[PDB]
RNA sequence: GGGGCCUUAGCUCAGCGGGAGAGCGCCUGCUUUGCACGCAGGAGGUCAGCGGUUCGAUCCCGCUAGGCUCCACCA
RNA sequence: CUGGGGCGGUCGCCUCCUAAAAGGUAACGGAGGCGCCCAAAGGUUCCCUCAGAAUGGUUGGAAAUCAUUCGCAGAGUGUAAA
RNA sequence: UUGGCACCUCGAUGUCGGCUCAUCGCAUCCUGGGGCUGUAGUCGGUCCCAAGGGUUGGGCUGUUCGCCCAUUAAAGCGGUA
């Protein structure tokens, strides 16, 4: 979030790289930049980004890319920085912006000396090429133009201006000027310091008076020793460069920047697509779920009142009877149930017995026609909320493969909008091959399509799972125990043993409406599990 | 409205009708026919609508073999305007008669439904027809 | 009066027969020392109406409706 | 000149249809071309003959070129039309 | 009505609207008499026979036309340079 890490990466890469002419440019990637330099003398790689999420300067792993159509920007940069002598590699000041002294014995032979900024913010950073003698942008990123309330602005007619920076220490020493005790630290750290993250903020709350424990700790910044890890702690991936302040969770020890956050990010960055897509549809799934839950049971609430027919059907049954002692100009009326009430109905006088006596069996079949379409519509909505329940089934045993495959699923539904690729398979414990039906459509291949009738099917009985078939073995004491095994802990009941998988011969597995199919005619196989096997 | 996609000249003289009918004077690509007494010049959009007629009457029906097409073109100047300074423009089409010419055959259903199906399409028109059919 | 253009998302519009969509905007969670956001998404639709077309039409055809836009001499 | 005048359009030459099978025949009728071009695009001697299609097959590819049979004739004939 | 022709009138045919006077037609605006009705009645709607009679007063605008206010049983539509 600021620039202690930045600035010990700007010092350990200043150690480095110094003494390069600018050699080649290359992009074909939206905002990744590689660069190669005759640094130490020596053709050199690097790596940059901007990207709204990505940035970061890397002495990298291999580097991806070369375009032979770079962008206009390479050219830019091709143009002014490319020949560029690397006088030094220096930080302004200590906030984020890794000045780099680029000097030029260009085209010409004259020593053309400019800055390159790079405002590296995280998320929304900036390389800037800031002509040192003007100060002035020749090609920036990020516009605000300043067409609402902030600052600067990109064009590379815009002369440069640093955003404004904060009443940061850049540093018991609390004490002094402040108090620990002004709140909760962790935002105070970010509001004060500019070793910041809120993260690292109160990482260093834990790292505990303080102050010595901070400058300190920047005292093994100087070291530049900084074992780095990512921390998977409970997913959280932190790249930290000493291992693991607090949390206490993992530690993946990457020696080097280089294969720290590419080969991770980038193994993540295609997952993150899919991740993405798996959060989006996680709380779409939660929504379309809850959501149809909820107008479902406002169905039913909104349903109870009224029936308001077979009251007056009897009744116009009654006077149908007692069609021979009535007047068309009466309310009331004389009754026996053939029990024996006598009720007095309403009658509507100047409206014959007749007309309302079939317009109590107007009323009668139209209060019944109407709730039977509410109750089929309602039956629909129950199906359709087993439904969700059948999806959520399938999802939660789902893999990303299957997260595409339910798209198609739900295009096929009609809920999305994004060729052969049946199911996949499992080692039983038992050293035979289970047939892992891993979602509606890849139970329809691992199933419908791969299987064989009179075969040993399997699905988790009312958990959240998928279904599994030793598809044309007879599933004996182990193989069946195994597969409901394998099941009884791949389910969301996973921690629930004796898992009651009715297995039986394939030819009794029902099949129907869409995605109404069922396994029948079958004894169930009570199963716990361990996991490993399975691989 | 049927059409000539393609045309030599987009114009032509008016032209007249004097005489017979030369050919497709009688069903024989379908089975009851209607034919001309007449001669005029006629409209697709009329004849499509007889089309829709008969095929509402009929809600499918049967075959036609239609026997024309509105090959010639006719102008119509811009309005409240002096003769001369050059033909008129192109308007729609025409499709041109002799008497004793058939224009719709009809096959595939019963006679009498194609004698109603003609009546109500006859009595769209300027002329005087009459049913026909194969020999 | 006549001619030409146009009616699709709340806004701006592409799409131009076999799936209604880009961006602006509203809602959802991410997170961001530029408060700038961006991210992922989500909802949001009589393709102006009528008729025909087709096996089916935003799309093809005709009409109507409007909105615009251009041009419309001497007694 | 003008289906009053005015704006506008045209103003001469050539090909065609209107043009009523000799010829000719107007309109602010319908349509196209010209204010040239070749010193070989000529004169003469001699020579052989197409346009496209099918087949086959490098680059060749739908289409260069290709053999291949079909093939008054669909091409060419400086140029518009005839 | 808007229009097309250029036929009488250029040795002259006063041209809008309005006033006074009107007056012919009737596909009728009100009144007469009918039949149909998705005409309960009352009011209505449709179509027919019917031109005898009748068919307002003002603001706006030169106006006509149109709008407006208040009526009327109604406040007609055309022709007659």
């Amino acid at each position: 979030f600021d620039g202690m890490f930045t600035y010990g990466m700007t010092h350990e890469l200043n150690e480095k790289i110094m003494g390069g002419r600018i050699t080649k440019i290359h992009q074909p990637y939206k905002h990744d930049v590689i660069f190669h330099i005759r640094a130490k003398g020596k053709n050199q790689k690097l790596l940059l980004s901007a990207h709204p999420s990505y940035s970061r300067v890397h002495i990298t792993a291999q580097a991806y890319e070369n375009p032979s159509e770079p962008p206009m920007f390479c050219m830019l940069l091709r143009k002014h920085i490319e020949g560029g002598f690397i006088e030094k590699i220096e930080q302004a000041g200590l906030d984020r912006i890794m000045i780099f002294h680029i000097k030029s014995r260009n085209e010409i032979g004259d020593e053309t000396v400019r800055k390159l900024y790079v405002e590296i913010m995280g998320r929304h950073s900036n390389i800037i090429l800031t002509d040192a003698a003007e100060n002035v942008i020749i090609d920036g990123l990020k516009h605000l133009s300043p067409s609402m309330n902030s600052y600067r602005t990109v064009l590379p007619g815009q002369d440069y201006k640093l955003p404004p920076a904060q009443d940061k220490i850049s540093p018991d020493d609390i004490l002094r000027h402040l108090s620990f005790q002004e709140g909760r630290l962790d935002k105070q750290i970010v509001d004060h310091f500019s070793g910041v993250s809120p993260l690292f903020a109160k990482e260093a709350v834990h790292r505990a008076t303080l102050p010595k424990a901070l400058l300190a700790l920047f005292a093994e910044v100087k070291e530049h020793r900084f074992i780095p890890n990512i921390t998977t702690v409970n997913g959280k991936e932190y790249f930290y460069l000493l291992e693991l302040t607090h949390l206490k969770g993992e530690a993946r020890r990457f020696d080097s920047l280089s294969e720290l956050l590419d080969r991770f990010y980038f193994g993540k960055a295609e997952r993150d697509r899919v991740k993405q897509q798996a959060q989006d549809l996680e709380r779409f799934v939660v929504n379309e779920r809850k959501k149809n839950a909820n107008k479902i049971k406002k169905l039913e609430k909104t349903l109870e009142y009224s029936e308001n027919a077979k009251e007056f059907q009897l009744y116009g049954e009654l006077l149908t009877a007692n069609l021979y002692m009535l007047k068309k100009g009466d309310k009331q009326a004389e009754v026996i149930n053939y029990e024996s009430p006598t009720i007095t109905i309403p009658l509507n006088p100047n409206k014959t017995p007749s007309e309302n006596a079939q317009a109590y069996f107007t009323k009668y079949q139209k209060a019944k026609n109407s709730v039977a379409v509410v109750e089929e519509q309602i039956r629909l909505a129950q199906e359709e909320i087993e439904y969700f329940d059948q999806l959520i089934q399938q999802l939660s045993s789902a893999s990303p493969r299957d997260i595409s495959e339910i798209r198609e699923e739900l295009v096929e539904g009609k809920y999305l909008r994004p060729h052969n690729p049946v199911l996949e398979t499992y080692e039983s414990t038992s050293g035979l091959t289970i047939l892992v039906g891993k979602n509606n459509r890849q139970n329809e291949y691992l199933t419908t399509r791969v299987a064989a009738r009179d075969d040993i099917w399997l699905h988790t009985k009312d958990i959240p799972g998928s279904h599994v078939v030793i598809r044309s073995s007879e599933p004996d004491e182990q193989t069946i125990m195994e597969a409901a095994t394998i099941a009884a802990y791949f389910s969301k009941a996973k921690d629930s043993s004796s898992v009651p998988v009715d297995y039986t011969k394939i030819r009794h597995v029902k099949k129907p409406k869409p995605g109404f199919v069922t396994y029948d005619s079958q004894h169930t196989v009570f199963v716990t599990p361990d996991a490993d096997t399975v691989i | 409205m049927l059409l000539p996609k393609r045309v030599k000249y987009r114009r032509e003289h008016r032209g007249k009708m004097r005489g017979r009918a030369k050919g497709g004077t009688e069903v024989h690509f379908g089975e009851f026919g209607i034919q001309a007494l007449e001669a005029s010049w006629i409209t697709n959009r009329q004849i499509e609508a007889a089309r829709i007629a008969m095929t509402r009457y009929m809600k499918r029906g049967g075959k036609v073999w239609i026997k024309i097409f509105p090959s010639k073109p006719y102008t119509a100047k811009p309005l409240e305007v002096r003769m001369g300074s050059g033909k008129g423009a192109p308007e729609g089409w025409v499709a041109v008669v002799k008497p004793g010419k058939v224009l719709f055959e009809i096959s595939g259903v019963s006679e009498e439904v194609a004698r109603e199906a003609l009546r109500l399409a006859s009595h769209k028109l300027p002329i005087k027809t009459k049913f026909v059919k194969r020999e």
